[PDB]
């Protein structure tokens, strides 16, 4: 999902539901290749070991002074028209230039 | 007891410097670290520095390079020095006790530092004095239309603020380069037009004292 | 950097229920010995006060009603029960890391019943008449919501150039709001019709809030 | 029809520094959620382009040092850092009411350093004499501030009639001031001195910036 | 891949007609819509219409009469047809897709469209080269002189635009019915009279071309 050929966008964002498998986190993080790595409600450390129900992939494009909008009750024009995250939102969000 | 009021400064223009003085009292200088805050000014409470107990000073990641804190430990008054500001800038600026956990213990009540081209201008009071047709019904309202002044703040009372009952401050309407203060008091039937009622209109940034008879 | 997207924007809790104030963080742990943070408020007719510190502990001057815990990011601040001394913006704060920046703030307004505003007209002063102007303004103080509008119509067309108004926030104490509508004319019009209308559509009030005053009123 | 008051009507910004636009309005207001404008930059030989739309948004394209905010009738500019290739001007569109026009608009200029301008002039070809007139070019180019008064001055006396100026504006890449003074003499008042003067003087140099030329240069 | 230039117009004379036609490329034609302004005449920037996304066109109250716009889908190409123009009707017309708040992102060259009684004057190019008693301090100005031209737009350049930044550009002074334009290169002292200046002008109205060298 995050080296699909092209994503969606800001508005049409793909859901992508994925479940009934292994997700290693760790080896993300530790990656060196995400220009944003920013998790809420458990530390990206942390939450490499746990299990979950579902689990989501939101694809979408936006700009550089943008990213830092895409936060749990953080405004903004792609925040409240185009994109709401959850205020509860327990996830982590990713971006790479 | 406890007293973090802010003045000195009556309207600066954008891009440019300033002082501000704030006046500690309650605590001594070298047993706290005196807070540097603003008064949100658009989006949420922004911090700006503290200078610690008789050693180095923290700066917010924005206005580091601008803002300098400049504190006297001597006349126990933490000076401000601040440069290239901006109109968004615009906020009642505090300063704050340091607590254990490096919180702010007491605050103090500021001063409301204006930055906009415009200049200077005194209030032009008049009052809002009902006529002779005005009824009453065991009361009466009173007020004044302060119009013609800037920068922010500007204090309206009631014979020198004897009066707290129904006391209501309204927020100025900003004008071409100006401001409009009204306000609103109520008073019992007895004291207007029986006693002598005035109004009492102060502008601490160019400190003048307008009185105009109700 | 801490970026504390506080949540929610504002809040409309009655008296007497409990309102949460939520606060996202970001970083970091171990403040003290864990992942806590101080709460602060900012009243609009006085100084702020600081209400929790630590997250869990009370402070002297403030009530006991205000409490709450918090997780490294999942922060909770508890009002409960609300009385008269809550409508105000709430912030939180995290010193483990410069800067020491705040919440968006949280906006709380104290969700009474609904009450209909003040009436009170007042004509212009001699100064103002002398000069060749005539500023009237038509106080609605008083009520709740905060949601009103002032029609300034003068019996022969609706004027709307001079019209400004002054929306005060909710009084820490004073639950209820206050607004002022001014129009600033000049002597002609003051003397153009014999009498004027302000006119004014609130929530509570279901009849249209209208109340004349004439030229002769000085 | 609204007139959008854009003040100032120009400025002299310094490298480093932080320039301050605004843009007066009066209708309409609340069109969805707010009543923001557009903010544009028009050079002197291009059209202009889209910097901000609804003054709080970033637009692709051009550098991002452009910024603002703005109320519902004051809008700001703001183009932090001022650099040596922002010397255009800059305008406001209306957008809320039709027609779509603009303000007045604001000449921007960078405050760079002194320099004197250049020393040379050009005779006209021999078909230009022979047919009876003169056309003698005489530029003053790469030069700060643009206050120079140039003024041509025969040999005879002052010349009032044959004086003609073409100033060309501080450019985007070219940070100075040019101008380029032509004569308009006939053949018999181009031969009837000797030697002619282009007589011209700088703000910084006392001394006036001259350059003689003779009849028979051709 | 973007283009919204404008060609057809050279010189107009008093009460007759003409079209202007800009093509469109770079975007879809049938999802936005193309703006039409004028060259600050005056006071600032002015508007004269746009078409919407396949809707109605706006006008003003002085051009509504006279300026139309036709916005062709099939051929890509916007026309702005002009009617009833007169000699105080000069105008440089400049179009610019329409953008999501109807804002202008986009915007072609444009063309100048002067009207006059009088007829088209081709340039009288002639080469300015520095008298004997001029110096040089490693760098030399030359340049050419379109004098005698009418009417607008002109292109005077040095080896078809070999060199963009010595190039220096003069305004045209406005004469009768003529305009004087001036114009400069800079150069290094010795690649004058050693190597060969060939300056090349370009006047679209009359589509003259006439080689001068220094």
């Amino acid at each position: 999902v995050f080296n699909a050929t092209r994503f969606a966008s800001v508005y049409a964002w793909n859901r992508k539901r994925i479940s009934n498998c292994v997700a290693d986190y760790s080896v993300l993080y530790n990656s060196a290749s995400f220009s944003t790595f920013k998790c809420y409600g458990v530390s990206p450390t942390k939450l490499n070991d746990l299990c979950f129900t579902n689990v989501y992939a939101d694809s979408f494009v936006i700009r550089g002074d943008e990213v830092r909008q895409i936060a749990p009750g953080q405004t903004g024009k792609i925040a409240d028209y185009n994109y709401k995250l959850p205020d509860d939102f327990t996830g982590c969000v990713i971006a790479w230039n | 007891q406890v007293q973090l009021k802010q003045s000195g400064p009556s309207l600066v223009q954008p891009s440019q410097s300033l002082s501000i003085t704030c006046t500690v009292s309650g605590f001594s200088l070298t047993s706290y670290g005196v807070h540097w805050v603003r008064q949100s000014p658009g989006k949420g409470l922004e911090w700006l520095g503290v200078m610690w107990r008789g050693g180095n000073t923290d700066y917010n990641a924005a206005f580091m390079s601008r803002l300098s804190i400049t504190k006297d430990n001597s006349k126990s008054q933490v000076f401000f020095k601040m440069n290239s500001l901006q109109t968004d800038d615009t906020a009642i600026y505090y300063c704050a006790k340091n607590g254990g956990a490096h919180a702010m213990d007491f605050w103090g009540q500021g001063t409301s530092v204006t930055v906009s081209s415009a200049k200077t201008t005194p209030p032009s009071v008049y009052p809002l004095a009902p006529g002779s047709a005005a009824q009453t019904n065991s009361m009466v309202t009173l007020g004044c239309l302060v119009k013609g002044y800037f920068p922010e703040p500007v204090t309206v009372t009631w014979n020198s603020g004897s009066l707290s009952s129904g006391v209501h401050t309204f927020p100025a309407v900003l004008q071409s380069d100006l401001y409009t203060l009204s306000s609103s008091v109520t008073v019992p039937s007895s004291t207007w037009p029986s006693e002598t009622v005035t109004c009492n209109v102060a502008h601490p940034a160019s400190s003048t004292k307008v009185d105009k008879k109700i | 950097n801490i970026v504390l997207t506080q949540s929610p924007a504002s809040l409309a809790v009655s008296l007497g229920q409990r309102a949460t104030i939520s606060c996202r963080a970001s970083e970091s742990v171990d403040s003290y010995g864990n992942s806590f943070l101080h709460w602060y408020q900012q009243k609009p007719g006085q100084p702020p006060k600081l209400l929790i510190y630590l997250a869990s502990n009370l402070e002297s001057g403030v009530p006991a009603r205000f409490s709450g815990s918090g997780s490294r990011t999942d922060f909770t601040l508890t009002i409960d029960p609300v009385e008269a001394d809550d409508a105000a913006t709430y912030y939180c704060q995290q010193n483990n890391e410069d800067p020491f920046t705040f919440g968006s703030g949280t906006k709380l307004e104290i969700k009474r019943a609904d009450a209909a505003p003040t009436v009170s007209i007042f004509p212009p002063s001699s100064e103002q008449l002398t000069s060749g102007g005539a500023s009237v303004v038509c106080f609605l103080n008083n009520f709740y919501p905060k949601d009103i509008n002032v029609k300034w119509k003068i019996d022969g067309s609706e004027r709307q150039n001079g019209v400004l108004n002054s929306w005060t926030d909710q009084d820490s104490k004073d639950s209820t709001y206050s607004m002022s509508s001014t129009l600033t004319l000049t002597k002609d019009e003051y003397e153009r019709h014999n009498s004027y209308t302000c006119e004014a559509t609130h929530k509570t009030s279901t009849s249209p809030i209208v109340k004349s005053f004439n030229r002769n009123e000085c």
